[PDB]
């Protein structure tokens, strides 16, 4: 089916970065007509502007520097019925760090009865010069060690003290 | 003895004066043969007048008459109507006529050429002379019992009898009906198949089986008072939580006030009419119904521009709702009896929310506690050359070796019938034709040498022998006359030898055993049955038969007939066999649309309890019947023709490791610290859904702890290894299955931590982490000893499982030869339509519309079906559950000559197959599992010598002290206060009157319940608060009244805490509401809160003595049930794990939709136990099933980097087969244990 | 000579078939001893 | 041939030996004359 | 006139004495017929 998830935050400076924007509807068994625009406030600004417009299967790119020649489709394909509305950087610099809103018109035909819709999507891209670890990787990677040196010495432990008992109980008789 | 006199006028004269005498201060009856110490009839006094034989009333003005068949007649002396006396040669010619033999023969020849003619809809002109032919037989038939005794005088006369009632009325309702010439056909029609029931009468033999059944009712007042009182406790319960639940819809919204025209015009707008016309509502493209949707956070969604609303009427022609106690009631008898409960649990699941699933697990487990009551009442019940020539073979014929070889010849016959398939290539059915040749010449040539070798045809002809030689005419025959060939069906017969094993197969011999009762002994129970079942196919057909055509725009779209229907004779049993079946609500719903609801439900539940009760008891009596008690010697002939000192310093100290390694295993804390982490890494497993991405700082933490859990699992089995060692460690079952999902894991870690994660042996090893819970069988000791006795019983379960295969094995490669490669059809997917034999009418034309472009035309294939006998076998599986059945039907009955298109009905008369099919192969085969089951479990508890196999150690010692304490009568304080006021109200709350009052005072609580409905205005709602305000008074007065009379001694009854602890709930529940209804609003609390009431109407088990003898019963099996439910929720969350990483993104189709699926963990708990009830298990199978086109081998999922939905069959057939299997052993294990207790409690 | 499965018999001297049938002394007919 | 006595009937439209046996709307059956 | 009532036959080939023979859809040699 169709799961909406998140775009990841930080992009690293030099290579590519996916912005994911989804967008399911309610239910799946319905045919809808859907075209997105992508608009974006780079850091220390304050506007929002265009940058790109995708509908019957054909990508148009507004005229930026910054984003000319380096942004790809990278969402749903081969149908007018969009739910992936994702964009592809094909090389992350600095001018890339901003917030982003995808915007999405979907048009829902029913029987003698259409409704047209809207959503709107916002991501907030920040840009670094190398990957970081998320902590949740960090603090869970300690956690186990502990876990399983603090259950080996228990074992051992309790070995000894019984081994101290069973031994000495033994040797009295 | 042997004193014999005609019954002269001075025999009356002298009763007459003995009479005087008697009032001035016996076995032998009529209708039974004369005992042999009477002796023999004279030569001369047969059939005529004479004295009784008995003093039982001898002084009676009485006489009786013999047969020459041994058999006596009793009749009055009287003359009869006042002018024949039995002096008179009036009487003797028809007493001599009466009592024929003979004449009985022509009157039950009457009646079935007469019943026979009832199954005609429209019969030709000519049958009313056949018509008037009858009644003058009945006709004549009443007057020789008139002119043969008497009509109504007292004694024994015509109308003493009441079978003679229906007989008279028969007669003389066609002389007033048909002489007048005017009535209501469709009305009177009906009486006549009172005739059928003439032949109760006629036949011998079934008028003692019938009055039997009758007083067989009489068992189960007892149990049906039960089964109503709790089916309208579920019912209030029910109606409580779901009123109008089932008419919400998704209605466009919001309103579009300026395109509203109301029916009325002026462009206005009416709330009333919108919420009414179909037309706002919203229906998934292809379905029957509007969607049903619910305001919830689990429950179902609507699209977007919709809004979920109460609209319209409920599903099912508004026969699906709770919104009335009646209603409330069928909905609940319909879950009560398991009949399409699937639809009514999905669809209150849409509207309720998908928690509401706890009601429909409670409500379906103590419905199964009804149906042990009642199986277990009517089971109280029951319980030159010629010489040297034929010397010559005869030496050869009879021989061992002889024998042997034909009858592998037979094994190795079948087994080649097997192989034939569809499509086949020329060279493979070369092959097989030249194999049968040679097979029907071997059993051609051993007949031949056998009726030679014993004398020429007089000898050979006996029981095997006829039957052989049969086959071996009708196979020769076939192979000389195509007419003979013209028929599929004859290749079955040889099917048939596979029986001869039965001789040297005792289980298999068990099963002709029970087949061949079902017409011998018990020969007449099963004719009533037949009878029965054709009464009501005529009786319906009468009834409804119009109403399908006429009203037939009424229940189809199309205006033609639905597949079942009550038109003619053959579909109106079909139905009748159908509801026998257990499948009766959605052929009534039909019927109700055409012909009303009150004369559908009547029938329909008349035959749904008369029908079910006769097979019942005819499938008990099978059973108890079941319970009444050299091929050596020719292979015998073929034969003959190291070791360290534990006694040292270092055995001390490894002998020492090794006794302290044993003591930590086996100690408690252990062992309970071990079960804490089978559970933790077990319920690791259901957070891997589609909704995992989501998900990403849960699935991190525990990707990691899934190295801690089986970092701690090998350090147990390196434990156990030293504490127990290798030699003990390998030698038990349950050490290697733990050895096991340990390698398991580990391989899966070596190798996921060197890399070749995306590897595809390992990827398919990874979904094996869903068996990690069956570590946790041997933790717990209930698990192990219900698991211990399900493998104990393997060993017969096996030899049973062995004769169903093989006797379904038959059916399989039978129903090949009919059905192989005939289930194709020619399909325009654009419009949805079956391609009719005029535009399409083989494989050619469908491919010759294919040519081009034209990618919408498809020559598919029926998903079940019979193409080999391996696909026979799961289809035959469908049949035998009654799951998906009719689609493998329809398509049978549609079937032409192969790679033809299907038409409509074309072969309506292969229903019989499945008929036949169901008798055989699963109520005779169900019936020998059952025998050898009941059996087994006995011999098992006998050799063990406990009194339980289900129950532990601990549970054994709380079920002896729980078994005193339903023993051990309550005494009888009476502690009188000795009070001037408080000793008159303690006298009068404690008589038995005030008692009664309270009790009726209840009755009429529950009453006020079901007055009940959702559509209720606001006055009558107004009214019935009011009312129920009143009852909580009155019985908070009861409380406070003996609370101040017993003011200590309360708590040394019961009942009166739980009297107490229901009332307190009522105050609060009363009060509350009113409070949540004004400030902290919550709906769903505020029904959840009202179901406090239903507490009061419990108190009916006070003195309900009839059912509390049973509800004890029940809590007896609660300590072994619980151990089996147990079982049953591992084996259920082992295969909810399974699904999930197989099945989560197969295309939503069939039975699979967008909330009832395998897409997350609760999800695949809710589809798992509808399939443990075997509920809808062929809508769930069939979307797993599909291949491209089908499904898209690469589609999309946003959010997910999975690729396509489609299904893997292979995967799918073994997943739903395996579960079946499994969870009907252990449900039949359930039964067996509540039944166990009942058995020991009655 | 027999009584059936469920034929009305005679407790006293009954006739249902032996060893597998027995009158009902509640009943009134023959019953499965087993 | 004709329909018999009370054979069913309409009062202008029986198929009996009419007037001996003649239709009526009471019984619309060609009650036999007397 | 007629050959033997059983011979070899093949489809598409109805070489037997017509009308009374018929080739058979299963196996290879002619059919009689009533
Ligand atoms: C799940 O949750 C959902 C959300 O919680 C929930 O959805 C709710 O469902 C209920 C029903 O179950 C909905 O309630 C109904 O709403 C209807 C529509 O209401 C709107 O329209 C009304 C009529 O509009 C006229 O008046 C306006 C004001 O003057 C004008 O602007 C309109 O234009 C129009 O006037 C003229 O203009 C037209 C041209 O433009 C012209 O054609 C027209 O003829 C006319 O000349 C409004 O009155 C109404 O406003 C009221 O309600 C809203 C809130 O809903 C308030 O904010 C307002 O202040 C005001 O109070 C809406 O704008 C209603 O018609 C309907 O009422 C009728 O039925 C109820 C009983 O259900 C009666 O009590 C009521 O009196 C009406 O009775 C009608 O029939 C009776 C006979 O039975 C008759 O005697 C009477 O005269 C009348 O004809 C009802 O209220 C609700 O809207 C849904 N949404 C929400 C958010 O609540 C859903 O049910 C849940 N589902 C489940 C399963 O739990
Ligand atoms: C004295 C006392 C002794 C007691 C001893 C113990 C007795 C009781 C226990 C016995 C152990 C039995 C276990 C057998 C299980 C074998 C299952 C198996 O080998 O399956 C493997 C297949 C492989 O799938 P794949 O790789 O093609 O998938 C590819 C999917 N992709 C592409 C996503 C990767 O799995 C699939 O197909 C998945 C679907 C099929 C599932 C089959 C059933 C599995 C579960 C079994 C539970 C058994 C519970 C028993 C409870 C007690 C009863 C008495
Ligand atoms: C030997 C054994 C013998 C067994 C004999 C059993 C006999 C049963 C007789 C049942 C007679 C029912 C008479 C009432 C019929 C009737 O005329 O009823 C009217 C009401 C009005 O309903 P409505 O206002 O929705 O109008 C219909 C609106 N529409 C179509 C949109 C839904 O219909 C209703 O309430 C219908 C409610 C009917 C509920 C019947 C439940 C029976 C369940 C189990 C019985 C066995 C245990
Ligand atoms: C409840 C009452 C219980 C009663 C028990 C009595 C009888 C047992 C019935 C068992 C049913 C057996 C089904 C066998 C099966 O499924 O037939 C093999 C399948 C189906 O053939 P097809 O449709 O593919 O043919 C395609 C042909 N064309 C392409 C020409 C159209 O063929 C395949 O593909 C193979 C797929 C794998 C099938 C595995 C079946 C596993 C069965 C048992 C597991 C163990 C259970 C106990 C634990
Ligand atoms: C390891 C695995 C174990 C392997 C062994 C398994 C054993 C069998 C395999 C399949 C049997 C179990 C499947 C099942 O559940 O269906 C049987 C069903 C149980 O109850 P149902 O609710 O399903 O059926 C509706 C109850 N009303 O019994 C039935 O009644 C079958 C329906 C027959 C009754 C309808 C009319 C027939 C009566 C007349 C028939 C004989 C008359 C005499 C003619 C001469
Ligand atoms: C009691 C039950 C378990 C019986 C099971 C019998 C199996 C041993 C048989 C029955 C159906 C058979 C299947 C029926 C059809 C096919 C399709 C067949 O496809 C082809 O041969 C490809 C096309 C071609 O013919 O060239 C491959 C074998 C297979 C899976 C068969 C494999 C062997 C199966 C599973
Ligand atoms: C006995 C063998 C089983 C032992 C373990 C029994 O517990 C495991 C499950 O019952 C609980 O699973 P969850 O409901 O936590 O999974 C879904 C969670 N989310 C995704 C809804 C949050
Ligand atoms: C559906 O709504 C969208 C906007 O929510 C409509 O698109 C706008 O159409 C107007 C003309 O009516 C233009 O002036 C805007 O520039 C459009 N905006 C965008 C973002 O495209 C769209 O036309 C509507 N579709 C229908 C069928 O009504
Ligand atoms: C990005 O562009 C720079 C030049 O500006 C180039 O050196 C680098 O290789 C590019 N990397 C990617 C991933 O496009
Ligand atoms: C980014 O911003 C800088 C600011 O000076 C500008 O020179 C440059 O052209 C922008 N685009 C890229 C791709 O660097
Ligand atoms: C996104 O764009 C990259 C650019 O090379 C491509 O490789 C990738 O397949 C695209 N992904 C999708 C989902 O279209
Ligand atoms: C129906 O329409 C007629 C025509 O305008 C009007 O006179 C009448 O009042 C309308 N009735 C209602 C109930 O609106
Ligand atoms: C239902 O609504 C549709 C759409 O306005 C209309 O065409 C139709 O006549 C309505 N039917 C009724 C019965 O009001
Ligand atoms: C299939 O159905 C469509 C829709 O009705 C129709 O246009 C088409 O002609 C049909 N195909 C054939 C072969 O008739
Ligand atoms: C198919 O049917 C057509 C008539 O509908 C017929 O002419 C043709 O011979 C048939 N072909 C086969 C192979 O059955």
């Amino acid at each position: 089916g169709c799961v909406e998830v998140d775009s990841e935050t930080e992009a690293v400076y030099g290579m590519t970065f996916k912005i994911l924007c989804i967008s399911c509807k309610r239910r799946s068994e319905t045919n809808a007509e859907t075209f997105t625009e992508w608009t974006f406030r780079q850091k220390g600004t304050e506007e929002f502007v265009k940058i790109l417009r995708y509908e019957n299967e054909v990508l148009q790119l507004e005229e930026d520097e910054r984003f000319e020649g380096r942004v790809v489709w990278n969402g749903s394909r081969g149908t007018k019925d969009l739910q992936d509305l994702s964009i592809f950087i094909t090389n992350v610099t600095y001018n890339h760090s901003g917030d982003y809103e995808c915007h999405v018109y979907r048009l829902l035909f029913f029987e003698n009865y259409e409704h047209n819709t809207s959503v709107v999507k916002k991501i907030h891209i920040e840009v670094v010069d190398k990957a970081n670890r998320d902590m949740a990787s960090i603090v869970s990677e300690i956690m186990m060690y502990v876990l399983i040196v603090v259950l080996t010495i228990w074992l051992v432990a309790e070995m000894i003290y019984c081994y101290k008992k069973i031994a000495a109980a033994t040797e009295t008789a | 003895p042997d004193s014999f006199k005609p019954f002269t006028p001075e025999s009356l004269a002298n009763i007459e004066r003995r009479i005087a005498e008697s009032k001035l201060k016996s076995d032998l009856e009529a209708g039974k043969s004369l005992p042999f110490i009477y002796g023999d009839i004279p030569q001369g006094l047969v059939a005529v007048p004479l004295e009784d034989f008995d003093p039982y009333y001898l002084t009676q003005k009485t006489f009786v008459v013999l047969n020459r068949g041994k058999t006596l007649f009793r009749f009055s002396a009287t003359p009869a109507l006042y002018i024949l006396s039995p002096f008179n040669l009036i009487r003797r010619i028809a007493i001599k006529i009466l009592i024929h033999s003979v004449f009985s023969m022509i009157i039950m020849c009457t009646i079935l050429t007469n019943c026979v003619f009832m199954t005609f809809s429209n019969p030709p002109d000519w049958s009313k002379n056949v018509e008037y032919t009858f009644t003058g037989i009945y006709t004549f038939e009443s007057l020789v019992k008139i002119i043969a005794r008497g009509f109504c005088i007292d004694g024994f006369t015509f109308l003493r009898d009441p079978w003679n009632w229906l007989d008279f009325s028969v007669i003389m309702m066609a002389y007033i009906t048909e002489f007048v010439n005017l009535g209501n056909v469709s009305a009177l029609r009906t009486f006549r198949v009172l005739r059928a029931l003439k032949t109760i009468s006629v036949i011998p033999g079934l008028k003692t089986i019938v009055g039997a059944l009758i007083q067989s009712v009489k068992k189960l007042s007892d149990v049906m008072i039960l089964t109503v009182f709790c089916l309208s406790v579920f019912a209030l319960i029910g109606l409580q939580l779901f009123m109008g639940n089932l008419r919400n819809k998704c209605v466009v919204w919001p309103i579009n006030f300026n395109e509203s025209y109301l029916e009325n015009g002026t462009k206005g707008f009416d709330w009333e009419e919108y919420i009414n016309n179909k037309t706002n509502f919203y229906t998934v493209p292809g379905m029957l119904e509007p969607l049903l949707c619910g305001n919830s956070s689990d429950a179902g969604q609507c699209p977007e521009g919709y809004q979920c609303m109460k609209a319209g009427r409920n599903p099912n022609y508004g026969y699906t709702s709770f919104d009335t106690f009646s209603w409330a009631f069928l909905a609940l008898f319909r879950l009560m009896t398991q009949d399409y409960w699937e639809n009514l649990y999905q669809l209150t699941l849409r509207a309720a929310g998908k928690t509401y699933m706890i009601f429909f697990v409670l409500v379906i487990f103590v419905g199964s506690f009804y149906l042990v009551n009642l199986i277990l009442a009517v089971v109280a019940m029951a319980y030159p050359y010629w010489i040297k020539l034929k010397e010559i073979v005869n030496l050869i014929v009879m021989d061992p070796f002889v024998d042997l070889a034909i009858t592998i010849c037979i094994v190795l016959n079948t087994l080649f019938m097997a192989m034939e398939h569809h499509p086949m290539t020329p060279q493979f059915e070369h092959v097989l034709a030249v194999g049968n040749l040679v097979f029907t010449g071997i059993f051609t040539a051993e007949m031949f040498l056998k009726l030679i070798a014993m004398d020429p045809y007089y000898y050979f002809q006996e029981g095997w022998n006829i039957f052989d030689g049969f086959i071996v005419s009708l196979s020769l025959m076939e192979l000389s006359l195509a007419d003979v060939e013209g028929l599929s069906v004859l290749r079955s017969f040889r099917l048939l030898r596979v029986f001869k094993l039965a001789k040297s197969w005792p289980t298999l011999n068990m099963l002709i055993k029970i087949i061949g009762n079902s017409v011998g002994a018990l020969g007449n129970l099963t004719l009533v049955l037949a009878i029965i079942v054709f009464i009501f196919a005529v009786v319906g057909m009468q009834l409804f038969g119009k109403s399908y055509k006429e009203c037939v725009c009424k229940i189809n779209q199309d205006c033609e007939l639905p597949r079942w229907h009550m038109h003619d004779f053959f579909h109106s049993f079909l139905i009748v066999f159908r509801v026998l079946c257990g499948e009766w609500i959605e052929t009534m719903w039909d019927c109700m649309e055409v012909a009303g609801q009150a004369m559908c439900l009547i029938v329909f539940m008349m035959v749904m309890v008369i029908g079910n009760l006769v097979v019942l008891n005819l499938f008990l009596a099978l059973l108890l019947s079941s319970f009444s008690a050299n091929l050596q010697i020719s292979v015998i002939r073929i034969k003959k023709g190291c070791q360290v000192n534990i006694e040292e310093g270092l055995g001390k100290s490894w002998w020492i490791l090794r006794k302290t390694c044993f003591l930590i295993v086996e100690h408690n804390w252990f062992e309970t610290f071990i079960i804490f982490m089978i559970l933790l890494s077990s319920g690791a497993l259901a957070f891997e859904d589609i909704y995992i991405e989501q998900r990403k700082t849960i699935r991190t933490i525990l990707e990691y702890a899934d190295k801690v859990f089986t970092y701690i699992f090998i350090l147990e089995m390196l434990l156990k290894w030293t504490a127990y060692g290798f030699v003990k460690f390998f030698t038990n079952a349950w050490c290697w299955l733990d050895f096991l999902i340990v390698a398991v894991s580990l391989v899966s870690l070596i190798a996921n931590a060197l890399g070749y994660s995306e590897l595809g042996a390992i990827k398919s090893l990874r979904t094996l982490r869903a068996l990690r819970p069956l570590r946790a069988l041997s933790r717990f000791e209930g698990m192990r000893v219900v698991v211990n006795a399900l493998v104990g019983a393997i060993p017969s379960i096996m030899n049973v499982l062995l004769v169903c295969l093989i006797f379904w094995l038959i059916f399989s490669i039978m129903g090949v030869n009919l059905f192989a490669g005939k289930y194709h059809y020619c399909f325009n997917e654009t419009s949805e339509i079956r391609f009719e034999i005029e535009d399409v009418n083989n494989k050619t034309e469908c491919e010759k519309l294919m040519e081009g472009n034209n990618t919408e035309i498809r020559w598919k294939n029926v998903k079940i079906n019979f193409d080999n006998v391996g696909a026979g076998y799961l289809a035959l599986l469908q049949v035998a559950t009654f799951k998906g059945w009719m689609d493998i039907m329809y398509a049978a009955v549609d079937s032409r000559k192969p790679d033809e298109q299907p038409k409509y009905e074309d072969n309506i008369y292969m229903y019989i197959y499945f008929v036949i099919f169901i008798i055989f192969g699963s109520f005779f085969t169900l019936n020998l599992f059952i025998g050898v089951i009941i059996d087994n479990f006995n011999q098992q508890k006998k050799k063990f010598g406990g009194q339980d196999i289900f129950m532990t150690e601990e549970q054994k010692k709380y079920y002896n002290a729980m078994k005193k304490l339903g023993s051990k009568k309550p005494q009888k304080p009476i502690p009188r206060p000795l009070n001037k006021i408080q000793g008159i109200v303690f006298d009068f709350v404690t008589q038995q009157a005030f008692d009664i009052v309270i009790m009726m005072l209840i009755c009429l609580n529950m009453v006020t319940m079901m007055v009940e409905t959702d559509t209720q205005s606001k006055q009558m709602e107004n009214i019935l608060y009011w009312i129920n305000l009143v009852f909580v008074i009155f019985f908070t007065c009861e409380c406070v009244l003996k609370m101040f009379a017993l003011r200590h001694y309360y708590f040394t009854i019961g009942w009166n805490i739980f009297d107490f602890v229901v009332v307190i709930l009522s105050i609060v529940g009363m009060f509350l509401a009113d409070i949540i209804e004004k400030y902290f609003v919550s709906p769903t609390l505020f029904r959840v809160i009202r179901l406090a009431r239903i507490g009061r109407i419990l108190r009916l088990i006070k003195g309900a003595k009839g059912i509390r003898t049973l509800l004890f019963a029940l809590m007896m099996s609660l300590p072994a049930l619980f151990n089996i439910g147990l079982l049953l929720f591992l084996v259920m969350f082992i295969f909810s794990i399974f699904g999930m990483s197989n099945f989560a993104y197969v295309k939503h189709e069939a039975g699979i939709d967008d909330m009832f699926n395998f897409e997350t963990f609760g999800n695949s708990m809710i589809c798992l136990f509808q399939i443990t009830t075997s509920a809808g298990w062929d809508g769930l199978l069939l979307p797993i099933l599909n291949r491209p086109p089908d499904c898209s081998l690469d589609k999309e999922h946003p959010g997910s980097g999975f690729k396509g939905d489609c299904g893997n069959p292979s995967v799918g057939i073994f997943f739903f087969v395996s579960y079946i299997i499994i969870s009907f052993l252990i449900v039949v294990n359930m039964y067996i244990a509540i039944i166990l207790e009942n058995f020991s409690v009655a | 000579d027999c009584l059936g499965f469920l034929w009305k018999c005679n407790p006293s001297n009954d006739k249902c078939c032996r060893p597998n049938l027995v009158c009902s002394r509640k009943d009134k007919w023959c019953k499965y001893q087993i």
